[PDB]
This record gives C-alpha cells, sequence and structure tokens, in this order.
C-alpha cells in the first residue's frame, strides 16, 4: 500500500544530485527542439489524417448548404 | 532502554524504529563528511529521517546549555578514553603530524570545549547543517527512503 512494500527491485542503482546543483534547463532549446520534432514525427500520422477529413468534411458541408441555398437556374418560369 | 538522554535514541526505542545509528565526522585536507548512518528495517526509513532531521535542526535553531554541557563532558570523555592506550597515542601522534602539523594537547582540545557553548553551538550548526544539499547514500530495501527533495525540505524548516 504505502512506501517499502510496493515493488520487489534489486541490483538497480539510482543516481540523482541536487537541484540547487544542476541547472532548470539544461540546453532547453539546443535538445528541446529535436525531442519535440522527434516526438511530432512519430505520432503526426495517426491525428493529423482525421483532422485533415474533418476539415475537408467541414468546407464540404459548408460549400455545399450555400450551393443548396443558392438558386437553382431551372425555373426560369 | 528509554531514559537514554540522546532524543534520537529515545525516540528510537519508544517506537522501535531502527537497529542501530551512529553520527559521525570525517575529515580529509580541507573537506569533510559530517552526518549520521542508520540501519533499520526497510518500513522505519521514513520516520528516521525525520526524527534525525529534526534532531539536527534543533541543534540548528534551540539547543540548551544542558544537552551543550553533557555533549561537552561525553566529548571530554571519548577523546581522553581514545587517548588511554600506547597504540592509539602513535596513532593520534603520527595523523596530528600528518593532518595539523603538530601534536595538539589534552590541555588545548579542552580549552576548545570550554570555548563550545550553546550560541557557538547553534552558529556552527546552523552554518553547517540548516539549508545545505546533503549527500544520501542508501543500501537496500530502502523504497520508503524518501528523495531528495523530502530529505533537503526536511534539511529546513519553515518555522527556523
Amino acid at each position: 500500500r504505502e512506501f517499502g512494500n510496493l515493488a520487489r527491485i534489486r541490483h538497480v542503482i539510482s543516481y540523482s544530485l541536487s537541484p540547487f546543483e544542476q541547472r532548470a534547463f539544461p540546453s532547453y532549446f539546443s535538445k528541446g527542439i529535436p525531442n519535440v520534432l522527434r516526438r511530432t514525427r512519430e505520432r503526426i500520422l495517426r491525428v493529423a489524417p482525421p483532422f485533415v477529413v474533418v476539415y475537408l468534411i467541414y468546407t464540404w458541408g459548408n460549400q455545399e448548404f450555400e450551393q443548396s441555398k443558392r438558386k437553382n437556374p431551372a425555373m426560369y418560369e | 532502554g528509554v531514559h537514554l538522554s540522546s532524543p534520537l535514541a529515545s525516540v528510537a526505542v519508544a517506537n522501535k524504529l531502527c537497529q542501530s545509528f551512529q553520527t559521525f565526522n570525517i575529515s580529509y585536507s580541507d573537506t569533510g563528511l559530517l552526518g549520521a548512518h542508520f540501519v533499520c528495517d526497510a518500513m522505519s526509513i521514513d520516520d528516521m529521517v525525520f526524527f534525525l532531521q529534526g534532531q539536527w535542526m534543533r541543534l540548528c535553531t534551540s539547543a540548551t546549555e544542558s544537552e551543550v554541557t553533557r555533549g561537552k563532558n561525553i566529548l571530554r570523555n571519548a577523546l581522553v578514553s581514545h587517548l588511554d592506550g600506547t597504540t592509539p597515542v602513535c596513532e593520534d601522534i603520527g595523523r596530528s603530524l600528518l593532518t595539523y602539523g603538530r601534536r595538539i594537547p589534552l590541555a588545548e582540545w579542552e580549552s576548545r570545549i570550554q570555548e563550545v557553548d550553546a550560541q557557538m553551538l547553534r552558529d556552527i550548526c546552523s552554518k553547517y547543517f540548516y539549508d545545505q544539499c546533503p549527500a544520501v547514500a542508501g543500501y537496500g530495501p530502502i523504497e520508503q527512503l524518501p528523495d531528495y527533495n523530502r530529505i533537503r525540505s526536511g534539511m529546513f524548516w519553515l518555522r527556523f
């Protein structure tokens, strides 16, 4: 339940420093930009095609609604 | 038993917290490690860290004259008991000439001990303990041993 009897971990060594001794933003841009680009490249082909077909359906529906509100020139008489 | 003068050991025997603890002051050329080391069960590490940090900051803030003179008497007895014996006397001579460059007599040690009082103790403890980043070494079932953020947050108080 609490800390102490959660998991069984053996032979694992963890290394940590002080927050007051290490930087809060260590290479925030020079490493942040490639990481964000890599994450976007990894998960861009699962979200963008549904959102683009949403955009296409939205434009098609608005356009054909405007065309349905348009006057058909078949009723000249 | 429960009648031990030191509050950390009194709390340990009252709550059955630890198997053992000790305070150490290891010194090297203009550096050192000042702290404590405890052997305890996996279900009491957080409590021992909390109580040890509380005792450290009690010495930092409100150390009193009775425990100051108790610690002074303990230090006098420890120094003389260590310097009783030819082998520890020779060890002290060699180590003193290698580190200090001279053999400090027990009279000078006692003079420094008498110079130590309560205000000096809390000032030096606030200089070397209060709001300082520690070094933590855990081995074994140390899952309940708190992270560095909680250890540092115990290494200060919000009420001084």
